[PDB]
């Protein structure tokens, strides 16, 4: 029994539907193949900083990302690289809401207000040693799904 | 890079080493003397002569007393009458610094060049097309050993191939003219 | 990518400045700066575009929006300019200011232990070094530039030049404390270099302005018409403006010598329209040619085709100030002497000049007039003359005896335009003068008044024949 | 130490090709950025340091901070002039470097194409690189171990490649310079100044008035003193390869692309070059 | 001054009779110029009241409602059931922002009583069912924006802009 | 009571982010954070640091708010956006120097306050250079990631 | 011996009847097989004479003209107006090579005197208005390479490289 | 109006009888003004034919010949070999551009037929062996540029460059 | 609009006279490019009824027919036995795609009545017996593709693809 593969299935379902343009999907595939090895070597917090820096957390994309947590009709817009980093960010946050590491209400109230994403990063920094051990198999499954389903250039 | 007052011979740049790197070279030489019939006792003697001074910044072939290295690090040096001239032929001085100060000096002694990609329609920089590359300066010296096990081919390799192997291309960025390297062969340099 | 056109131009008494604010320095000589040509081309282009937009729509757009609209020819932070300027000043080989020697060690003597201001003066054909501590030592020196004995007089007579010469003339040396002789020598040496470089003024600088065009930048939406409008703006710049310093007072005035198109389909309506200036028999002919070009772009030429794009932005009336050409104000008179004309421009534009004194009285409107048409001036609230009176002659409410009322200039209620008119130091002058020549030895004084956007529907009739009177008195 | 800093200007004036210009400018930037402090009886009381004359000049006796501001502007101009005058070219080490590298490349059986190009106007290469960046806000691409300004091999390759694109198509451009799947066939070295008629650097200025400005109310000159590469400076670089049927485009591309700019702000005719020489040495 | 009223966009059309002042003023908050909707407001902690859909006060930060903001006053048939308020044009969550607002705005919002009678249990509902998007773009998008079919001809996008951007939580009770 | 580089950068960026009132100051600080790290590498820490201090134009009142920033979360950096950004980045660097116990807060406030102590700061920085250039570029890389993440591109 | 004729490829075609050989030998130089056109030659310092186009010797290195090589001597009413050369198959400016030649090949190019009675002011020209592409498909890429549409259905790739592989300088006067 | 002659500079003494005019107009394009040569003209795709040295057209951009632009007409013994052409003064690759132009010039370059009876494989040649430099001063810089011996005592100023600039290619056949 | 005709490839010859428009237009989706048959359409839920062979509609997704999609219009005697379809070029299930289509098409496919009296029992059938492909090449790819039999004797190259790819299902009744 490996339920992180089912969690990866449902998260990959959501993000594979939320990426309209195929270039966005291929970009997410490259993100998935890179960031798991990056979080292995470098740790969770540096990789998370890198991810949120390349994700362009404007309230627009933040709102599409919040709506992904409920809708399955939400869409991620932006450049292919931007949306791929946002999709990987949603992957991580989805794993965190599931597995109860972070309350969903706190996550949503942080993604809404800009004065609270800092508290979100603080909580994630406090929990990073746990997250680093937990999410490895989930992210490896995400990577396998990406390179299985999304074609490459 | 060096700035120094009070020296008749002026220098734009100087060689820098640490005692860590010298101890690693010594370790390599000791290990290969234990695993082969080879003894590089000239190198070992010069290196341990330098290593005897471990714990303070020294200058081998110069009269440098003070200097600013890479415009951040003020060092006070002191002479040493060994002067390995076959590895530093050009009479360029060789500083050997402590390991706590030499790490920062050496690490800021590399060349970080920014490169870009031009959007060939607007002829401006493509979005995201900006990155940096570290280079090792020209005239940098590395130390390595090539070990060979016994064979009739190892003889031909060490007597015919390695004797005509002088220049190679290492690393990447070769079309930017960034890989050419000379191999010295301590065997016939020391 | 390909040469578009080539313009042999000619500037008279250019006051081009480099890093030291002079046309020459210890390292090179540069009489024409391509960057200045590009900047003035863009400035004239924005003036011409607001002129157009106001003669059709009565709307005025910010400079930001205008250059954002033209960024396909002139480039911006998001796109490389499609036009490449290449100045070729003939004789433009290596020349620089060299002070071979200066015989001080006598000025240094009379300087030590004191705090004195060392003034210079270069008339008398020998450099003297006045000292406010009451001594005037004549200085012997040898330089590389030969001040032609006409330039000394051109600077000593022109009250504007000799005014902007105060900054390149003196140092207040303090030798009370420890003061060796050597560093005082270098101080006075650099002061002398800074003073002598100012006299590098040549007459008739002649250069060739090539214009190259990147064809790869396609006809994206409206490239061809934007480019044609820009070429018209360049012609209007060559006709109405100059290069370098104080072009608003005749210096650096440009004049066409030869135009050659190389892509007929884009510029063959500028080639001939500039050929229209190689021979100017009388002043009336020139004024007619200028009104011809001005009207051509106004209604007859291209159209509102790209003004319909929704990238422009109408100006705020009280927070913005833009300029545009007014076709009415284009006096032309024959010169017969350029140096004296330039010197009389001061009579035209000075509050105590004996031409505007003889054209305007009451002095208040006079100040007012110049303050509204002579760029920035240093008026200060000390002795009443500013109190109310000039504030009155600028009220947009409150009377009509002055033909010019600044938009938001309020009685004791100054919010923005009051400070901008009375305090903002860098304000160009609307009243401008230019000098033209052709391949013949005919020379004309244009005097014009750019229309601004802080005038609340100025009385175009009063100031119009003020301008003919000014143009007469200064020629 | 701090005496290094108070003497850096003297050292610039007295060495003139033998100090590290990179670190020298970096150090004098500390003086430039603490100017008002290096002028409060902390000039070491020397006699050659140019900091002396800024105690002798009285620019504004009323307000002292304005006086220090004007002295600082004058000192910026003086630093620019100092570097342009004293730091000159000694391109014998460069000719040695290129000759030795040519021998190295011959031993590796390359076809070498050595190109000498002379600047025609004041050039700006590497305007965003760090050299004088902390004084002038503008830089020059500077090799701090050759102690010389240089033109990166990547810029030369990029300009040549964009011209070869614009002429022979992207497909031929990739057949010559490669793509993400094949490596290029043509190698470029950096270009270094081998000879000059005079100064190697010269001062210049750019003074935007209406750059990102709403209206004339926003207009104000903001002058920017900076260093440029003087005209008549010759640069040299190499082009080496193995496949012979790649020398034809290179041959053709070099004379043209240098007429058009090669560094920054060529749109206003700054970084223009002439082709001085091209020699080709076929590996025999 | 300048008054604006909130237009919820649910899959329940309480909209054929909801507004008299379509535009009224010389501007709007929401805009549509061939890139889809713009300046869309989001309201959190509230949910719709689908039976004559109006915003009931919940307290779940996950319960959000997305609607358009247009100038005007409600029907002159209210002011005993809505929550008017003023905020300085930066204190409102606006999506797809395209311009800036007038620094001071009065906002009318359809509002319902807390109705402390039964546990409000909400569900996340989307906007599917092309018939529903069609009668949505019919009721409100036509009368409020007669720009429809007169200047906006690529109405294909604006309907996908409500099929993807717009969504909300519903009481379902 | 030891905060790793990323935690330290988070807590510094929090105060810097709340202290920049106008959004343009934040957007300029973003570009400061994106370029000054490679500047610190290329030109050295000490030259870049005094360059930053000069670009801030501490103005004797920018300095007082910059100092109040250390004490209370109620402080505010006022001035031109392109100067307030440099003052905020100067605060970033000073916060690092202080919390890492490399240089004392009183001495740094003094060396910023008036003229004599500034050259003593130059001396002290040349004494403490290897302690500073050891790991400050990781802290600044974290600052740069945070500023790219939490501030919209202009 | 070996002999080829260089045919210009402008957007103005007297390209129809000026030479003779269509097959001539067992092999050609310029090939269009499965990957586009091959061995396209380029001549620098020349410009076409689009009205009955021939290569006109300028001497500016910028001006260049591309064309393709097909065996044949031109209509043999000639040896007075066309340029005859003899190059060792390596001084040629072949673009998109696949295989080289016997190291001696004779070239015929449409030549004319530089006409020292007019200012030869040239202008750069590309190949667009794909109707032109179709007629040149019909006029050389059908006359010479009638292998097309009987062997090669790669017409898309030989359309998209004409607009890519051929751009020249003309006189326009 | 204005006409010039292109005098290429080989090692050969085969460039003596090339002249018909000494000055003719009032200007020479090339200048020798106290710093050496100026306005040197390059023609690419051409190799010299030192066998009675003239220029021969090739099809290689690596082949090129440098020289000067003297004012005049060729010999009166022509109309069969040289090639005259009119160019707008910007279609010339001028090495060491010193001044400006007049925007339309007629030029004569010494042309020779390609002689397609031998493979025209050419090789580079640099002008060394300064005795030929010191006698080419006599030949071309003392028959036309008699400023040499008149004002300019620095004729080694041009030795340094004739030994370093005026290179070319040659058939060597 | 471009309109394509689809045709099954069975082992039995019932496709001789069913195509009339060989090309008519200007392109064929199905190709033969140096690798065999290209850009082939496979259709689900239909078998073949060799006795007057046409695609009978079943509901088994396990059944399928791989077919050629050529330029054509069926026999001009149609509209009662041929399913007409207009599909935006992405619903087409294409395999071995090389080039793309311009995003619309009309496809005519050979239908047959379900014959709801005999339980349809579908069998998997694969093309073998090179005789059968020996005549399928000429009845199809020599009638439709005027290309091959002019370019390659690599027709066993497409024979191996016919035997390889075009499997299908039959009704056995």
């Amino acid at each position: 029994y490996e339920e992180d593969y089912k969690l990866a299935l449902e998260a990959f379902k959501k993000v594979f539907n939320a990426l309209t343009h195929y270039g966005a999907k291929q970009a997410f595939r490259s993100r998935a193949r890179d960031l798991v090895e990056e979080i292995y070597n470098s740790g969770f917090i540096p990789t998370f900083f890198y991810i949120i820096s390349k994700a362009e957390l404007n309230s627009d994309s933040l709102d599409s990302l919040i709506s992904l947590f409920s809708s399955d009709n939400a869409i991620l817009r932006g450049s292919d690289e931007n949306v791929s980093y946002s999709a990987y960010l949603f992957i991580i946050l989805y794993y965190l809401i599931k597995r109860g590491i972070i309350e969903q209400k706190f996550l949503i109230q942080a993604l809404r207000c800009e004065k609270t994403r800092l508290d979100l990063i603080d909580k994630l920094y406090n929990l990073a040693p746990i997250i680093s051990a937990k999410i490895r198999t989930y992210l490896l499954a995400i990577k396998r799904l990406s390179e299985a389903l999304i074609e490459a250039r | 890079r060096i700035i120094e007052i009070d020296s008749a011979k002026p220098y734009v740049w100087v060689y820098v080493t640490t005692y860590e790197l010298l101890k690693k070279v010594k370790l390599y030489l000791d290990s290969i003397s234990q695993l082969s019939n080879a003894s590089f006792s000239n190198l070992k003697n010069k290196i341990d002569t330098i290593l005897a001074k471990e714990g303070k910044n020294i200058t081998l072939d110069s009269d440098l007393k003070s200097a600013i290295l890479n415009e951040d690090f003020y060092v006070e040096l002191e002479a040493l009458n060994n002067k390995i001239p076959s590895i530093i032929n050009a009479g360029v001085p060789l500083l050997v610094l402590e390991d706590s100060i030499g790490r920062e000096v050496i690490n800021r002694s590399l060349i970080r060049v920014r490169r870009i990609r031009i959007d060939r329609d607007k002829k401006v920089v493509e979005t995201g097309g900006l990155w940096s590359e570290e280079y090792v300066p020209m005239k940098t010296i590395f130390f390595s050993v090539l070990l060979g096990k016994e064979s009739k081919e190892s003889a031909i390799f060490a007597s015919c191939i390695l004797r005509n192997l002088r220049y190679v291309i290492l690393g990447g960025k070769e079309t930017i003219g960034k890989g050419i390297v000379e191999l010295r062969w301590v065997k016939d340099v020391i | 990518e390909e040469l578009l056109m080539s313009l042999k131009l000619k500037a008279l008494y250019p006051l081009t400045g480099g890093y030291n604010r002079h046309s020459i320095n210890p390292f090179y000589e540069e009489l024409v700066r391509p960057t200045e040509i590009k900047g003035l081309w863009r400035w004239w282009n924005r003036v011409l575009f607001n002129t157009l937009a106001y003669s059709t729509k009565g709307k005025l757009y910010t400079y930001e929006s205008i250059d954002r609209l033209f960024e396909d020819v002139f480039g911006s932070e998001n796109k490389k300019s499609a036009v490449r300027l290449e100045v070729i000043t003939d004789e433009g080989n290596d020349n620089r200011f060299e002070l071979s020697y200066v015989e001080l060690d006598k000025v240094i003597d009379c300087l030590r232990n004191y705090k004195r201001k060392v003034s210079l003066d270069f008339i008398d054909n020998t450099l003297i070094a006045e000292i406010e501590g009451s001594t005037k030592i004549p200085i012997s020196f040898k330089s590389n530039l030969d001040i032609d004995k006409i330039i000394k007089d051109l600077v000593h007579n022109n009250k504007l030049l000799s005014f902007e010469l105060l900054g390149f003339k003196s140092v207040e040396i303090d030798a009370t404390k420890i003061s060796d002789k050597k560093i005082l020598k270098e101080i006075l040496r650099d002061l002398i270099t800074n003073y002598l470089e100012y006299f590098n003024i040549k007459q008739e600088v002649t250069f060739t302005l090539n214009i190259y065009l990147d064809k790869s930048r396609e006809h994206k939406q409206n490239f061809e018409d934007k480019l044609k409008f820009a070429l018209y703006s360049l012609l209007v710049f060559i006709l109405l403006g100059g290069i370098g310093r104080k072009t608003s007072r005749g210096f650096g005035s440009l004049s066409i010598i030869d135009v050659k198109c190389y892509d007929n389909s884009i510029c063959k309506k500028i080639e001939d329209l500039a050929k229209n200036f190689l021979k100017i028999s009388s002043g009336n002919e020139l004024k007619s040619k200028i009104e011809s070009i001005l009207d051509c772009i106004k209604n007859s030429c291209i159209d509102t085709l790209y003004i319909e794009n929704n990238i422009l932005s109408e100006i705020d009336p009280k927070k913005n100030v833009v300029y545009f050409i007014n076709s009415d104000l284009f006096e032309v008179k024959r010169i017969n002497d350029k140096e004296k004309v330039l010197a009389n421009i001061y009579k035209a534009v000075s509050s105590e000049g004996c031409c505007i004194k003889s054209i305007i009285t009451d002095k208040y409107v006079r100040k007012s007039f110049l303050i509204a048409f002579g760029g920035y001036r240093k008026v200060e609230k000390d002795k009443g003359l500013d109190i109310g009176f000039i504030k009155n002659y600028l009220c947009e409410t409150c009377e009509t005896v002055s033909s010019f009322n600044i938009v938001d200039f309020l009685l004791s209620e100054g919010s923005f335009m009051s400070d901008y008119i009375l305090q903002y130091e860098h304000r160009n002058s609307l009243l401008r003068f230019k000098l033209i020549s052709d391949n013949s030895n005919n020379s004309y004084l244009i005097g014009y008044i750019l229309h601004s956007s802080y005038f609340k529907k100025i009385d175009i009739k009063y100031v119009r024949c003020i301008l003919e009177k000014l143009t007469y008195c200064v020629i | 130490a701090i005496d290094f800093l108070v003497n850096i200007l003297e050292l610039i004036k007295e060495k003139q090709c033998n100090i590290n210009l990179f670190s020298a400018i970096s150090l004098t930037s500390i003086v430039y950025n603490n100017f008002g402090e290096f002028l409060s009886n902390n000039q070491s009381y020397s006699t050659n340091n140019p900091l002396l004359k800024y105690h002798i000049i009285i620019l504004n006796d009323k307000n002292k901070t304005k006086d220090v501001e004007e002295k600082r502007n004058i000192f910026k101009r003086e630093v620019a002039e100092l570097i342009s005058r004293n730091f000159k070219l000694d391109g014998e080490k460069v000719r040695n470097y290129f000759d030795s590298l040519k021998e190295v490349l011959k031993s590796l059986k390359y076809t070498i194409v050595d190109v000498e190009i002379t600047t025609r106007t004041r050039a700006l290469i590497g305007v965003s690189t760090s050299l004088g960046k902390l004084i002038f806000g503008s830089g020059i691409s500077f090799d701090p171990y050759m102690n010389l300004p240089y033109i990166p091999a990547s810029e030369i390759k990029g300009i040549v490649r964009s011209y070869i694109e614009g002429k022979l198509g992207e497909q031929e451009a990739e057949e010559i310079f490669g793509n993400e799947e094949r490596e290029g066939n043509v190698n470029f070295t950096d270009a270094y100044p081998t000879r000059s008629k005079d100064f190697l650097f010269v001062p210049d200025v750019i003074t935007p008035h209406y750059n990102g400005k709403k209206s004339e109310a926003d207009a104000e000159p903001r002058p920017v003193i900076h260093l440029t590469i003087a005209p008549k400076v010759t640069f040299r670089f190499l082009i080496y390869y193995k496949r012979e049927d790649v020398g034809k485009p290179i041959c053709d591309s070099m004379p043209i692309i240098l007429i058009r700019g090669l560094g920054a702000r060529s749109s206003v005719g700054y970084s223009l070059f002439e082709l001085r020489k091209i020699e080709v040495i076929k590996a025999a | 001054s300048t008054q604006r009223e909130y237009v919820f966009i649910p899959i329940t059309n309480s909209i054929t009779i909801d507004v008299k002042i379509t535009i009224g003023g010389s501007d709007h908050i929401t805009n549509i110029d061939e890139r889809g909707i713009h300046n869309v407001l989001v309201i959190t902690g509230y949910a719709v009241d689908e039976k004559n859909g109006r915003l009931v006060p919940t307290l779940d930060p996950c319960d959000y409602v997305k609607g358009i903001l247009v100038a005007g006053t409600p029907q002159q048939a209210q002011s005993n059931d809505f929550l008017t308020l003023k905020l300085p044009a930066n204190k409102l969550y606006l999506i797809r922002k395209k311009g800036n607002i007038s620094d001071d705005l009065k906002i009318y919002i359809p509002y319902s009583s807390p109705d402390a009678r039964n546990s409000m249990k909400t569900k996340p509902v989307s906007i599917s069912d092309d018939t529903i998007v069609n009668n949505i773009i019919k009721e409100v998008f036509d009368k409020i924006y007669n720009i429809t079919q007169k200047e906006k001809v690529k109405i294909e996008k604006v309907k996908e802009d409500i099929k993807e951007l717009f969504s909300y939580y519903a009481l379902e009770q």
